[PDB]
RNA sequence: CGGGGAAACCCAGGUGGAGGCCUGUAGCGAUGCUGACGUGCAAAUCGCUCGUAUGAUUUGGGUAUCGGAGCGAAAGACUCA
RNA sequence: GCAAAGAUCUAACGGAGAUAUACUCAACAUGCAACGUUGGAUACUGGAGCGGGGAAGGAUUUCGUGCCAACGGCACUCGUACACGAGUUGUUCGGAAACUGAGCACAACGUUAUAUCGUUUUGUUAGGAAAGUGAAGGAACUGAAAAGGGGCAACAGAGAACCUGGGAUUAUAUUCCAAAAAGAAAUUGCAUGUGGG
RNA sequence: CCAACUGCAGACCGUACUCAUCACCGCAUCAGGUCCCCAAGCAUAGAAUGCUCUGGUACAUAGAGAAAGGUACACUCAGGGAAGUCGGCAAAAUAGAUGCGUAAGUUCGCAAGAAGCAUUGGCUCUGAGGGCAAAAAUUGCCAACUCAGAACUGCUUACGGCGGGGAAUCCAACUGUAUAAUUAAAACAUAGGUUUGU
RNA sequence: GUGGUAAUGCGGCCAGGUAACAAAUCAAUCCUCCCACGGUGAGCUUUCUUUUCACCAUAAUCCACCUUGGGCCUUUUUACUCUCGCGUUGUUCGGAGCGGGGGCUCAAGAUUGAAAAAUGCAUUGUGAGUUCUGCGUUAAAGCAAAAACCUGGGGU
RNA sequence: AACGUGUCGCGAUGGAUGACUUGGCUUCCUAUUUCGUUGAAGAACGCAGUAAAGUGCGAUAAGUGGUAUCAAUUGCAGAACAUUCAAUUACCGAAUCUUUGAACGCAAACGGCGCAUGGGAGAAGCUGUGUCAUCCCCGUGCAUGCCAUAUUCUCAGUGUCGAA
């Protein structure tokens, strides 16, 4: 997951915590680095 | 009918020995060459108990005889064996107590435990506690040893066979009454699940052939054939005679 | 308004390996802490006695890996496996035995 | 926590290249230099007021001494 | 006694799910199905419950490479030219 | 409990996911015969057992 | 440890905490009311009363032995009402 | 018949749930009975608790908003109901990676018309040749000695490097907190320097 | 060479909630059943029992309300005192602590709390039972409760909780076990004794 | 590698040790309760009440180093000469080395400081409970094992 | 008188009857008609703009390719080659085909753990670039038995011979 952030948004994942929901699905909880902005990010994703 | 509980034992099922706790088989060390043509010299690490065992037994440590290497051998006791004592086996070993020599080599009159009733059998005979045989003679001609067995039987043995000199320990231990229910149950703990035990006419007929009655009573004669197949074989199995026994108690076993 | 505590382990049952201590935090709550276990010690073997060693620390596993290997033993020859009695013990018969067997070897010979 | 208890030590300490950061602390009777390394925090701690004056300058700029106070 | 007390004692389960047909008829402590006979190589089949037969055989799944094959055998396995 | 195989968490998720009402464009549909799930699962009513 | 005693031994007072020992919780049972209820709270429960409560004790989990069979301190008891 | 487990009272607010009217009639004698919340009063549980956390079992019942057709054997504005939308964050906690136990039984062999049977820890499989690599020596190729094949079985035994603060949630937290990490540690695996005697 | 730093990296699954007079089993939100941890104050021997701060709760269909007749983890009753009844069934009774005292029988352990007699409140005091320090057999300071004994003064005998006792006969030695749901016994077991096979 | 008379201090293979084990007694660590004193807030106040109630906290991990108990060394050892001595609540112990003096060591705690006030809420002494720990009788009952880890004996 | 009876008209409750049948049952026939280690049957989990079940499908997931056919699908939405590039249908040669299961690297109430071999990504250092330890991800092979085989592989036997 941190490889495919790397990847896929140009960013430095510093943490990322998982859990599997009760509906079967998985969910992560990434913290970026300090050096990127997530609002910046979630902008650039659309969110 | 259903199955007699004697017959059931066969099955093994929970009426099996009780051994999470024993510290494995007792033997005599293996016959091998050093005892075959010399002898071997051992050291009495520990004198421990097991349980389900009256006797008391013995760690005996013994150099490898072809490898660096130490081995333990587990013995039943003789009673005086002490820990830091030498234990020597074989050909050559002296006559004294914990020594393991062959029959042969040990004179008539001398008492032996551990004994081997085949060579190399790492001991079958006189093993309880307290309890041990007398060298009757030699028969230096067939190479046969006669010994009185505990029993009271005398058997005839090759004097290749080894024995070890003295009685085993633990002596004496039946005879203090027991006095309780709870006792017994501690005895037979650590031995198998066989007691306590039900008469068989306080049974049903369905389950045992002394069952039913509006008495409890045998209604026909305790002593069965030899050839009663099992769950007909109970009561008193083929016997020769009944009864208090008056005078000189017959040796008991076959002829 | 006096407190009582819960297992905050998963584990919940008092095992002599699940031992636990009441702490007071800074914050003023009652916690429970959980109680190492404790190695009984380096000994002595134990058809020898099994006796503690004089000079050696009663460390587990972590910390017997971790520490220093002084702690652990003694510059005496068998440092941390026997004792001074023994040692002594040992050191005098491997020379009065060996010194009784050339003797007799000596006599052997001069037969 | 590890304490130092000679000012060379604490210079050595703070010349570092792992000395994150310096915190100076103002207790009523003495004053507590803390250097957050990348394992340990290392404190020293002087009972002069002008000592701590003076090792409060002079300090490397490249690390930064940071005043600790109570925050919102 | 007997009865609604003793509902009350029964704990554990005897079974869990099969991982070969999902039925929740794999003993724990035997560690085998009692549909499927699961680690057995072949699965249960008995004449004397040929609606469980009925229940099991080919055909109650999807079938999912059966219906390919057969249609493949009907057209007499054709390939292009 | 807190204790599960993740398959057992991954079947009950599943079942979550299907204790779900039918929706109601499906009953205006042309030739529908559905408009209650008949499958509901209330936790209490009938167990799963897993 | 004090007193007697020729000796063997005897008479006290303290210590110590043994026991399938007693009273009595929890626990484990179930004697009587032939009480309640008896289309019940309940396809065996409720109240009071009662047995035992360091042991052949009680209990969780795991594990082993079954249908012409298993298991049973034995009641033909128990083996998912 | 809806009677064990003592129990509710009062005001205000909310609510369609009211102070609900033909003539006469001032108000009683013509809209009763019941609700949820907050405050106050009164009482009970009485730490072997209608307290606070776990296993088994259950599996969303958790949380917020809304809504009262059915269900909550009376009632409801309320709900473990129903609808919508959310929620479970770990180097260190539990498991597994990775222990042995009572035991199990793959292989092997034997038996059986039939393997869907038996043996398989009393150091230990099997008439039984079940070890495949430390080294070297000129980068991966070669090979000594080492007796008894491969697994499984404990979420209370063995084992296991983290713990306080938070103004940090609607609901999770020894799991979240961001450079003054609120912060303080411990511990693996690799690499880089300083120094060594 | 590797022993203190330092640099980077620390993967997987579980984690909501419940654990029960409504979340499990008993067709159900059922007075039944279901393992573990933490466990306060006063009375008191106390995890007995009663009341109480913290936490929790006012949820169990309710209102009105002296018929008979019921059920009760509710009482009382003149005189008599088992005459009732198959049978003292039920109920009543005894009661804590302390001192004194205690028979037959006996495996010498017991029987035994045998049986019985007496006393305990409240106040105001007195005596005894210690620790630390600098004929120390004394000099200071100090803490925790108990036991005994007086004077005075009361009783309407007054919370809870808490054995009735004795003389004999049958049976089983004893503690245990046992017909879940009509039988707990004298039945089974038991230690002890005897026999049999080997 | 190295110091101390010593107890012991410091910088392939083989054999032991930890893991590792029923009970009681008596002291007990944290912690809980109580009491004394002193702060902070609240309550009662017709009348009394120097009062009643609440609170006064310090995690892991480190550094340094004032008792209890166990094991041991060295030294005096006419120590037990006809009532030996030491010690427990308790069943003991001693020329196979008691007691005294001086040391070595282990286990529990103390004390100092770093953490740490920058946090938390609106304080420093005693008495009772309490099994972490220390002190290393029933038995014809004597109360698991292994991984992993530790140390030595030999050899490089 | 009030309950209560009778009869008739009209209502309710309740779902019989009749007509309707894309179903069942039974009989007959035609065939280049009979699955799977090239991994079946069966279990499990997913996939639509909106999607619980069912159906269909498999990370290419209410479907891709192809040949015909020709203007839809349709609850809404969305799309808008027509001389055939259609969310049309029909058929079928090409493809895809998650976790399993005989299930076969070892296990399993574990989305677990390996050996060999190919790859991928890759921080810090090095000249943004390449390179890359540990860690991580993917492919392939790896059960047991049996048969054949080794351009003639490596061995064992106090089995039988035999060197020169
Ligand atoms: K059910
Ligand atoms: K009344
Ligand atoms: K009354
Ligand atoms: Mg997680
Ligand atoms: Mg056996
Ligand atoms: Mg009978
Ligand atoms: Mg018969
Ligand atoms: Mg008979
Ligand atoms: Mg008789
Ligand atoms: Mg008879
Ligand atoms: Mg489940
Ligand atoms: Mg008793
Ligand atoms: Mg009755
Ligand atoms: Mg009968
Ligand atoms: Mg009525
Ligand atoms: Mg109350
Ligand atoms: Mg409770
Ligand atoms: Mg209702
Ligand atoms: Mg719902
Ligand atoms: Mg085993
Ligand atoms: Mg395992
Ligand atoms: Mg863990
Ligand atoms: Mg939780
Ligand atoms: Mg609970
Ligand atoms: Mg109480
Ligand atoms: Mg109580
Ligand atoms: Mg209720
Ligand atoms: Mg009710
Ligand atoms: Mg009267
Ligand atoms: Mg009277
Ligand atoms: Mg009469
Ligand atoms: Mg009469
Ligand atoms: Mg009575
Ligand atoms: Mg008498
Ligand atoms: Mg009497
Ligand atoms: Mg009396
Ligand atoms: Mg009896
Ligand atoms: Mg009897
Ligand atoms: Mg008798
Ligand atoms: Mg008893
Ligand atoms: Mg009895
Ligand atoms: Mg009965
Ligand atoms: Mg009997
Ligand atoms: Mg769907
Ligand atoms: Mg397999
Ligand atoms: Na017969
Ligand atoms: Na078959
Ligand atoms: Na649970
Ligand atoms: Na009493
Ligand atoms: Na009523
Ligand atoms: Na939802
Ligand atoms: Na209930």
């Amino acid at each position: 997951i941190k490889k495919a952030m790397r990847k896929l948004y140009q960013v430095k994942a510093v943490k990322v915590n998982t859990l599997i929901r009760p509906d079967g699905l998985k969910k992560a909880y990434i913290r970026l680095s300090a050096a990127h902005d997530a609002l910046d990010t979630a902008n650039k994703i659309g969110l | 009918g259903k199955t007699v509980l004697s017959c059931r034992k066969g099955n093994g099922s929970v009426y099996q020995v009780h051994g999470h706790k024993r510290l494995g088989p007792a033997k005599l060390r293996i016959l091998d060459y050093a005892e075959r043509h010399g002898y071997m010299r051992g050291v009495v690490k520990s004198i421990e108990h097991e349980a389900g065992r009256g006797a008391a037994l013995a760690r005996v440590e013994f150099r490898h005889p072809y490898k660096f290497r130490r081995v333990k051998e587990l013995m039943v006791a003789p009673e005086g064996m002490f820990t830091g004592q030498s234990v020597f086996c074989g050909q050559k070993a002296p006559l004294a107590i914990g020594n393991v020599l062959p029959l042969g080599q040990i004179t008539e009159g001398c008492i032996v435990c551990n004994v081997e009733a085949k060579p190399g059998d790492r001991g079958t005979l006189a093993r309880a506690s307290g309890d041990y045989c007398i060298i009757i003679s030699h028969n230096h001609e067939t190479g046969r040893t006669r010994l009185k067995l505990p029993s009271g039987q005398k058997k005839s043995v090759p004097s290749t066979s080894r024995a070890m000199i003295g009685i085993i320990s633990g002596g004496g231990r039946i005879e203090k009454p027991v006095l309780k229910a709870g006792n017994s149950f501690y005895r037979f703990r650590g031995k198998r699940n066989c007691w306590p035990k039900v008469r068989g006419v306080a049974r049903n007929p369905v389950e045992h052939p002394h069952g039913g009655g509006n008495h409890q009573h045998i209604g026909h004669p305790s002593t069965v054939s030899r050839h009663s197949p099992p769950g007909q074989k109970v009561g008193l199995i083929a016997a020769r005679r009944t009864g208090r026994i008056r005078g000189g108690k017959a040796v008991k076993g076959a002829w | 308004s006096c407190p009582r505590v819960q297992y905050r382990r998963r584990m919940h049952y008092a095992t002599r390996g699940n031992r636990m201590k009441m702490v007071r935090t800074p914050g003023n709550k009652l916690v429970m802490q959980k109680r190492a276990k404790r190695s009984q010690g380096i000994h002595t073997p134990w058809v020898l006695g099994h006796k503690r060693l004089g000079g050696t620390k009663a460390l587990r596993h972590i910390d017997a890996r971790l520490a220093s290997r002084h702690e652990k033993s003694v510059s005496r020859a068998y440092g941390g496996v026997l004792s001074h009695d023994q040692v002594r013990d040992r050191v005098v018969r491997a020379f009065l035995v060996e010194e009784q067997r050339i003797v007799k070897q000596a006599l052997k010979e001069h037969s | 926590p590890r304490e130092i208890k000679t000012l060379k030590e604490f210079l050595a300490i703070c010349s570092r290249k792992d000395a994150r950061c310096v915190k100076v602390k103002h207790n009523p009777s003495a004053t507590k230099f803390k250097v957050r390394c990348s394992r340990y925090l290392y404190t020293l701690v002087v009972n002069d007021k002008k000592k701590a004056d003076k090792i409060e300058r002079s300090i490397h700029p490249s690390v930064k001494k940071i005043a600790v106070t109570a925050r919102s | 006694t007997k009865g609604t007390t003793s509902m009350g004692q029964r704990h554990g389960r005897t079974h869990i799910l099969c991982r070969r047909c999902g039925r929740n008829s794999y003993h724990v402590q035997w560690e085998r199905c009692a549909a499927c006979a699961y680690p057995r190589a072949s699965r249960r089949r008995y004449n004397w419950s040929v609606k469980a037969i009925k229940r099991r055989r080919t055909g109650t799944g999807r079938c999912r490479y059966l219906k390919v094959v057969n249609r493949r055998i009907a057209n007499h396995f054709k390939t292009p030219k | 409990g807190r204790f599960k195989p993740l398959a057992v968490k991954k079947k009950y998720a599943k079942k979550m996911n299907q204790n779900k009402p039918v929706p109601y464009w499906i009953r205006l549909r042309t030739g529908n015969r559905i408009k209650w799930n008949e499958k509901r699962r209330h936790w209490r009513r009938t167990k799963l057992n897993y």
